[PDB]
């Protein structure tokens, strides 16, 4: 098995070094393995060094990376991936063609609190993240805890999906969980995203247990010098 | 306060109707707000959306140039009538910019 | 018919007058002063951080409409920063928290 | 509430966790009539992190603004083979995260 | 109300009406544990005065008021043969109804 | 020397009983050493200077080199139905901008009421 | 919000033609009161006739051009107001299409 | 208003004296939870002992001195706190006599 | 905001010190009264003297360190509370600088 993923935007973005990666599992341990890159008019680009140390169960695992340019992947030219193995003599030719981009489109962030009848349970608490209608499906999403990130483990995130009623547009789902002791403490949670439309490329949303769906509204309304002098 | 344009029919068959353009602002909508309560439904808008009711009788040509968006609507009926709105931002009530009447004599 | 002395966009208060004709006479034309605030319940204290607390006490002191903030601008951006760690590389990026009106 | 101010459509949310094993199923139905199977979405079981075992799944449902407005209640049922009658209901409407109560204060003065 | 003001029991009612034909299965479960069957009483299905070819039936439900003030979803599960899939379920809490309440305090000056 | 402070106060309430006129005044004090004068002008239109009298600046009560003078002019009680402001101004050598122009009109003044309207919502963050 | 504003005659009988619609059971000829914002139905799939129509009005369901027609024996004058038609279980909410009756004597 | 303060020892039996008025027929020995101001009934004329309390407590009434006497028998920690007693159908209301126990051991 | 919390000692004299400000003429030592919300000026660049502290109070600008400098000679119980010190014509919307006084005898 021969597997390529091509690089996100959020890597071009932030990492800003970008790359991309053919690697090659489920095949029997044999060194003397070439990888290489083509394009379409059969120019090749250079591959780097360390490889990585294949998996302990006897099967390979490999990485190879080569940087094109940003204005390249932007011009939609394709470009195709090959593994050399002496098992099989005619290599595998895969594609990682970048298909520049459909019409752009901004995601809507909504942030949910937990359930009222979850917190009765007085157990855990589950914060939800439903971001929706972006095109295309690039949204890189995100929690932090009062200013301090969280574990990438504490949380998990779907995949794009399509939308019935939006023909051609996306949404996906975000989940985190907690104990109720911490949603009482006041901490507050954020859900940051990162999108190609996005103006500034990151927004985010933030709610706390005053703000998601209160029970009581305290106010302490006060003017004063209501005559005044006004011009 | 924003103008109170005006416009009628003279029987049923074509209607069109004009509202200026905001700069700055990417959401154009045309909410009839003919409800009891008062709440603006969105009937034509764009970020993509459109009436149940009112479906290949109704369409947006936004024109920077002239600060004027274009909205055309075909045919005419006894539900479409009655006032219309126009506005732009993320709020369809308290985002409005115009008070447009609609009316056919048939 | 109503001058305007105030057109706060950070309170919302809009402080304005009116003389209303009296019953066919020049005598006991009595004097008006509408004030119109709109108060929000969901904005923070610190507008432009989203972690203070939420907003709970309001203290309008006329005279200085006719800086602590209340209320955001429908004609401008806010902006802040957050930690992405995308790749194992904690990095400070600027993000558009009222984003639509940054376009 | 923010989607609400756009007056265009509506999502309600139906969460299903901590179920072992996978293959539940989720239906939407209104005042007992079930609803068209072509305008909502499910995802399939996720695994749980912290949970050895446990799965997890949610479905989401758009309805018009105004058809929420209305005062129309949607129920959402889960079928498990673990349930003891082997099915479950929930329901939420406009009345569920109501303020319960106002404490506002008006001390107006002219000094 | 007045039930509530003795500090003993109260007891929760599952009116059901306008089925047909009988033999209706009614049982009481609080958060997902179905309840002891002694816990509660169930009527017979009898007909329906005003609307003909028709029944209805009744169950009560004791309950310490201890702890109807602290939570207890209390869902009334019903299985008839002419339902959707055969089982629907209703559930009322303490604050089933409860309105929104105002407390104004001008300080008028 | 400090700058030369300056007010004006509008018709007396029980004055305006008699229709016949009414007197507006524009009270000048400060200005050390003592040099104003006062121009009524209406409209950007000075008025004629039989109309508004001028007098001298005198010397405050307590005078370490303070001085103040006093300025009035007489309107027709008829004309107030509209205002038209009927501005006053002041001159000094001690001013950056060596005019404070000054004028009040019928709806300038003491509110007779106060319709105060405050709304409550959790959707005027914007306040569009 | 359409208006069939159907006419009849003292006496004799009136029939009040209204769409039929699918995925709704209870289908009714709730009569516009008008007085403090409430509509009381005259008659429902529920067998709910009211005491004043009672034996006097029927409803009759045939999905073959989507209608079901309600036919009223007999008229007076308190038979000349509003009786919107509609389906589900909130009547107020339903009440699809509007009419209205009148007297001719 | 009285206070009996009676005392006893860890195990055993101890024998709560109350008044017993006239023209009040429920009879109770209510029990001060005072967390959210609610009294919670131990035992009544009505027949209601509470589980914690089921088989170890008991309730007789003589008009020789109006006087009504409760034994509790067995003794645990939890038996150490206010056991307000009252007539009337509002328990929190009646309350007619405060007491309180403890425990020796 | 910022408060000098200065000390003294009965007689004598004692110097506060606040902030001069630029585009602000008007420079006034205010005593918050704390009364009915109003603050009444002590000293000011407009020559005001309260009648209370006449004679025993000076105020000398220099924008050497952007600061000016106010003496209170000799001092009473009286002399023992809250002085925001500001500038602009309106005196109680300035209190740039907030100062507590108090006496040691
Ligand atoms: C409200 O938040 C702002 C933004 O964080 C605070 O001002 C920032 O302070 C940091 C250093 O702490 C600077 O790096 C930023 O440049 C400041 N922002 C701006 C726009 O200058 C501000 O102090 C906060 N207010 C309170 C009362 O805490
Ligand atoms: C409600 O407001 C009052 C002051 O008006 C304050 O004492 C109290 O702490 C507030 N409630 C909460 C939960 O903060
Ligand atoms: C309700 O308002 C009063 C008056 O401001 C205040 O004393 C009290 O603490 C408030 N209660 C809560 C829960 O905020
Ligand atoms: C209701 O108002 C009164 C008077 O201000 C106050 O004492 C009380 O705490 C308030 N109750 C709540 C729940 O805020
Ligand atoms: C008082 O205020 C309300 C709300 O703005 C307004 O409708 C009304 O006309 C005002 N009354 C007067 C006399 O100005």
């Amino acid at each position: 098995r021969v597997f390529a993923i091509p690089p996100s935007f959020a890597s071009i973005f932030l990492t800003k070094s970008t790359k991309l990666t053919c690697l090659v599992t489920d095949l029997t341990t044999y060194d003397s393995v070439t990888i290489s890159w083509t394009r379409q008019n059969g120019e090749a680009v250079k591959t780097h060094t360390n490889i990585s140390e294949s998996h302990p169960n006897a099967t390979f695992s490999a990485v190879g990376e080569a940087s094109i340019c940003e204005d390249d992947w932007n011009s939609g030219e394709r470009f195709t991936c090959t593994v050399t193995h002496t098992d099989l003599p005619s290599p595998l030719k895969q594609t990682i063609s970048r298909p520049k981009g459909v019409a752009l489109h901004r995601p809507d962030v909504y942030l949910l609190p937990p359930a009222r009848e979850q917190l009765n349970l007085r157990e855990s608490a589950t914060i939800t993240c439903l971001v929706t209608g972006f095109s295309p499906a690039d949204v890189f999403v995100q929690w932090m805890q009062r200013g301090q990130p969280l574990s990438p483990e504490k949380y998990v995130t779907s995949a794009p999906m399509p939308e019935p009623q939006a023909p051609g547009r996306y949404f996906a789902h975000s989940i985190l969980t907690v104990s109720e002791e911490e949603w009482n403490t006041g901490e507050t949670y954020t859900c940051v995203v990162a999108h190609e439309a996005l103006p500034n490329r990151v927004t985010e949303r933030t709610v706390d247990k005053s703000t998601g769906k209160p029970t009581l509204y305290n106010v302490s309304l006060v003017m004063s010098d209501t005559a005044g002098t006004c011009y | 306060i924003l103008p109170e344009v005006k416009v009628e029919g003279e029987l049923g068959g074509s209607v069109t109707i004009k509202c200026p353009l905001p700069e700055m602002h990417v959401r154009i909508y045309l909410c009839r707000e003919m409800a009891g309560s008062g709440t603006c439904g969105t009937v034509v808008s764009t970020t993509n959306f459109i009436k149940a009711e009112y479906k290949g009788r109704v369409t947006l040509k936004q024109y920077p140039r002239k600060n004027l968006f274009l909205v055309e609507v075909t045919q005419l009926t006894e539900s479409d009538s009655g006032v219309y709105a126009c506005g732009a931002g993320m709020n369809t009530d308290r985002g409005k910019t115009q008070k447009v009447t609609l009316n056919v004599h048939s | 018919e109503r001058i305007v002395l105030v057109d706060n966009k950070c309170k919302c208060a809009r402080i304005t007058s009116r003389i209303i004709r009296s019953s066919e006479d020049p005598n006991e034309d009595i004097v008006e002063r509408n004030i119109r605030i709109i108060v929000p319940l969901n904005n923070r204290e610190n507008i432009s951080d989203p972690t203070s607390p939420l907003r709970t006490r309001f203290v309008y002191h006329l005279s200085d409409l006719c800086e602590t903030c209340y209320t955001y601008d429908r004609n401008k951006c806010y902006t802040a920063v957050v930690p992405l760690v995308y790749g194992g590389e904690t990095k400070m990026v600027e993000t558009a928290l009222t984003p639509d009106a940054c376009y």
